[PDB]
RNA sequence: CGCCGGAAGACCAAGGGUUCCUGUCCAACGUUAAUCGGGGCAGGGUGAGUCGACCCCUAAGGCGAGGCCGAAAGGCGUAGUCGAUGGGAAACAGGUUAAUAUUCCUGUACUUGGUGUUACUGCGAAGGGGGGACGGAGAAGGCUAUGUUGGCCGGGCGACGGUUGUCCCGGUUUAAGCGUGUAGGCUGGUUUUCCAGGCAAAUCCGGAAAAUCAAGGCUGAGGCGUGAUGACGAGGCACUACGGUGCUGAAGCAACAAAUGCCCUGCUUCCAGGAAAAGCCUCUAAGCAUCAGGUAACAUCAAAUCGUACCCCAAACCGACACAGGUGGUCAGGUAGAGAAUACCAAGGCGCUUGAGAGAACUCGGGUGAAGGAACUAGGCAAAAUGGUGCCGUAACUUCGGGAGAAGGCACGCUGAUAUGUAGGUGAGGUCCCUCGCGGAUGGAGCUGAAAUCAGUCGAAGAUACCAGCUGGCUGCAACUGUUUAUUAAAAACACAGCACUGUGCAAACACGAAAGUGGACGUAUACGGUGUGACGCCUGCCCGGUGCCGGAAGGUUAAUUG
RNA sequence: GAGGACCGAACCGACUAAUGUUGAAAAAUUAGCGGAUGACUUGUGGCUGGGGGUGAAAGGCCAAUCAAACCGGGAGAUAG
């Protein structure tokens, strides 16, 4: 059966990507969390 | 023609198309065409604001000449096309300095019809004039309501307009609505009535016509559940309500006209 | 041109292995380790100019590095740069 | 020996990321053992002017200088700028690695730029025009991929009767490019004058009027030649470190069949009327006129960067698994067959990571069954049965289409003859003509080849296997095709064409929006929204007291305000 | 050579039965079944966001999640 999970790296990084967060406001609060609470990897990348 | 399909199908069996063997049947005049994206029935937030649109065979806009302010200059039809966007058929005329324009085809205009627009325009099925230079009684169409902004009223196929009054500066229309309305006379308007007067003969047939033509299926309201719909659910077929829009306005009766800018121009409303 | 700075630092290392010794004895091309951003024109002046011999052509690639396992941790090699550089027929090294 | 073979083979995209190859190891991992592995460890491996990306161009859409709007955050949007799933220059065959190759090598090509010289020369865009540039369905003509047979070449003479022949086995391959402009498709051609159009200008486009010529131009599969005295090539002969390595190398034709591929972005037809922009061609403005710049020839230089291993009905992707699931595109051999069904096979790939015995009940999946034949059961659930082609024949009813494959029946293998292979298809040589060629006419060799009739003949059975409708009668409901409760409901529910009422005069009603605005619609009452009904046929009666809606404005009552 | 035409593979679907039900599988397999030129199906990308979307309407679907998703917070809600 066709599961929830179907990979593409070009939605991935334009849903979730560095840019993407860092367009809006509330994705830049997303990145600062995530500073905050010390994350090695703060978005989706290779 | 009206002509009706033999029933050899289910599908077949109850269309009744309308064929026109003066239709130009190849591609129509490529400087006056456009893109014309469909939308769904969806705004700028990507929210549907008018159900039932969706689908349908991809269209090319015409551009087609509204206002017809080449004056003076004397042109010949060409041909009559099809136009996708329209209930009515498109004329492609050429005037004598070698330029081509789309206009509606008015009733009984065929290929090397000659029209003019103008204030010295003759009076005869498809000239232009100011509508103050029209006979009081004639029937007209393709209305403009401000001078110079094209036409608008009386556009759709089998449609017209007569004027039974001029005073002033002003003349009243009977428009196809039965409402008596007031345009000041320097407005324009094309002789004649527009063609193609059999197009409500048309029956699509089958479901899918109107999927042709984008329009998607419209689910009655009572065969919903009480938070789709003010017309509810209920264990089997009840209805014990007022008809209501799906946002709870009164439909059949209640009048929805509020408009004061306007409302010195309506002599008489419709009825 | 290019300056000769540039130049001394593009060559790294000449591979080593079966493939790049049967290049080398079949087709007189020499296998080398260059630097991560150096291009195939950089790379054609250093050999003209260290080796002192003349250069047909360039052929690059970039090889991954591997992902091993050191005793319970991962680590990941560096992906370097090697240049098939091929010689004019009359050349040795 | 068995299994797949429109896949369980081959190749891409996506996704994964070293799983690829070699050496080595067997603790753990592998549903067992393991010397093996997609496991551990080490080493190796991905080579591009032409493939892809990047790049140029835009779609939906995103962002958005100013701008408009909004308590703030922000929303929308102009100029713009991004955004492929689409448009845009160019390479093929052979060889080679343990692992890469249209990338390396060999041979033979091509493209776009830069610079230079020479010859000729009106160039010039953020502008104009052209072009790019576009649907569905259908038809059948020409082809090719490809296959079959013959010929040719090489080999063979048979473990058991026969096998020097009408015998057996194998091979019979060759590209881009360049030249030729064919089947076929489209279009009159050229010159001169004039003109409210293409925002200005225009020699261009459009329009008008003349004269003249009628064949000119564009497109175009395939064939043919060349590419190629080459390469490849059955095999043979050498070595083998027994895997391989080296050397040598025959024929390399014709006929027929033939695509869902190509001509074809064509042709015909229909209505539901079928992207954009750039590259490209052309036109001039400003401007530049020695220049600059353009066209042509030759020379030379440049074509960067990144991707390239491996897996892809999969043990490597999505499913916690080496999981009977899911996963887009390309390729499409033989015999039978209408067929990409099905059966058996080729190329190729596999036997599904526990076995060994035994041959109880019982369970699962199957086979057969005396006599009976729905007595079973809520119910013919399940099973059995029917099943093909041709011909004959076919009811009520009907909206005249249907119903209908109604029902029912007959024939069906093989051999011979008609006819040493027919009708048909294909078409050589020859001959003739030609305004000469990939020409026309005639001509029929050769090849291929149904269907039918008659006679004979075998079996219990000839649509013999796989494959492949059960049929009829009465009736409820829904007209129909379609849609729906992903994961217990597929229906009489929803939709539907049609009908009616009602709203709506355009800055439309209405909807999303504190707003700007957007949809409705680049639509205009033969239109649009809402509501109910639900093809078609015959129809749709009475009630306006209640509730709602519409109209009315006299009177009564009545808010802020006023005081 | 028309058709939401007919028969029937791919493809899409899911009517019946059996199996399975600590499954091979958190919805499948096997044998039959419906549609199969269209209101068809499919790839890539995009848009609509939670009292909101979308819905040929089942309160269906919105990441194995739905008569109001998920995550964090109010929060140690309150619990005769
Ligand atoms: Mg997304
Ligand atoms: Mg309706
Ligand atoms: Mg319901
Ligand atoms: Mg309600
Ligand atoms: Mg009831
Ligand atoms: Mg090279
Ligand atoms: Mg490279
Ligand atoms: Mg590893
Ligand atoms: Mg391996
Ligand atoms: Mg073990
Ligand atoms: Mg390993
Ligand atoms: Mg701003
Ligand atoms: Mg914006
Ligand atoms: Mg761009
Ligand atoms: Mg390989
Ligand atoms: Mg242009
Ligand atoms: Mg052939
Ligand atoms: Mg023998
Ligand atoms: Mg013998
Ligand atoms: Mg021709
Ligand atoms: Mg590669
Ligand atoms: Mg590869
Ligand atoms: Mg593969
Ligand atoms: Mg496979
Ligand atoms: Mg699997
Ligand atoms: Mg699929
Ligand atoms: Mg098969
Ligand atoms: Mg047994
Ligand atoms: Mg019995
Ligand atoms: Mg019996
Ligand atoms: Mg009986
Ligand atoms: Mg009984
Ligand atoms: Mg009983
Ligand atoms: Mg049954
Ligand atoms: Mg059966
Ligand atoms: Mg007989
Ligand atoms: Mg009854
Ligand atoms: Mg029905
Ligand atoms: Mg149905
Ligand atoms: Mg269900
Ligand atoms: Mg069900
Ligand atoms: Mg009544
Ligand atoms: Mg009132
Ligand atoms: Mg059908
Ligand atoms: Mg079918
Ligand atoms: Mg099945
Ligand atoms: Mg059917
Ligand atoms: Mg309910
Ligand atoms: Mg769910
Ligand atoms: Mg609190
Ligand atoms: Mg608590």
């Amino acid at each position: 059966m066709k599961r929830t999970f179907q990979p593409s790296v070009l939605k991935r990084n334009r849903s979730h990507g560095f840019r993407a967060r860092m367009a809006t406001k509330n994705g830049r609060q997303v990145l600062a969390r995530r500073r905050a609470k010390g994350r090695a990897r703060l978005t989706v990348s290779k | 023609a009206v002509v009706k399909c033999k029933p050899t199908s289910p599908g077949r069996r109850h269309v009744v198309k309308v064929v026109n063997p003066e239709l130009h049947k190849g591609k129509p005049f490529a400087p006056l065409l456009e893109k014309n994206s469909k939308s769904g029935g969806r705004n700028n937030n990507g929210r549907i604001t008018t159900r039932h649109i969706g689908g349908g065979h991809k269209q090319a806009y015409r551009i087609v000449d509204f206002k017809r302010n080449k004056d003076g200059i004397p042109a010949v039809v060409e041909r009559l096309e099809y136009d996708p966007n329209r209930s009515a058929n498109i004329a492609l005329v050429l005037y004598k300095d070698g330029e081509r324009r789309y206009i509606l085809a008015p009733k009984g205009l065929k290929a090397g019809d000659q029209i003019q627009s103008g204030v010295d325009a003759a009076i005869k099925p498809g000239n232009t004039l100011p509508m103050r230079n029209i006979p009081v009684g004639s029937t007209v169409h393709n209305v403009e309501m401000k001078p110079g902004k094209g036409g608008q009223l009386a556009r759709s196929a089998g449609t017209y307009v007569q004027i039974v009054a001029r005073d002033g500066a002003y003349v009243t229309l009977r428009l196809r609505s039965g409402e008596m309305r007031k345009v000041e006379a320097d407005c324009r308007a094309t002789l004649g009535e527009v063609g193609n007067a059999e197009h409500m003969l048309r029956v699509l047939g089958k479901a899918g016509a109107a999927r042709w033509r984008g329009v998607r299926p419209t689910v009655r309201g009572t065969a919903m559940n009480p938070v789709d719909h003010p017309h509810g659910g209920g264990e089997g077929r009840n209805f014990g309500k007022h008809p209501v829009t799906p946002w709870g306005v009164q439909t059949k009766g209640k009048k929805t006209r509020s408009n004061k800018r306007t409302d010195k121009f309506i002599v008489r409303r419709r009825s | 041109m290019i300056r000769e700075e540039r130049l001394l630092k593009v060559l790294r290392a000449p591979h080593v292995s079966e493939k790049a010794s049967t290049a080398m004895e079949k087709s007189n091309t020499i296998v080398l380790k260059v630097a991560k951003d150096a291009t195939k024109a950089e790379i054609k002046a250093a050999v003209q100019k260290l080796f002192e011999v003349e250069v047909e052509v360039v052929n690059t690639l970039v090889v991954k590095g591997k992902v091993k396992r050191h005793g319970q941790r991962i680590g990941r090699r560096s992906d370097w740069k090697k240049a098939y550089v091929t010689l004019k027929e009359g050349q040795n090294l």
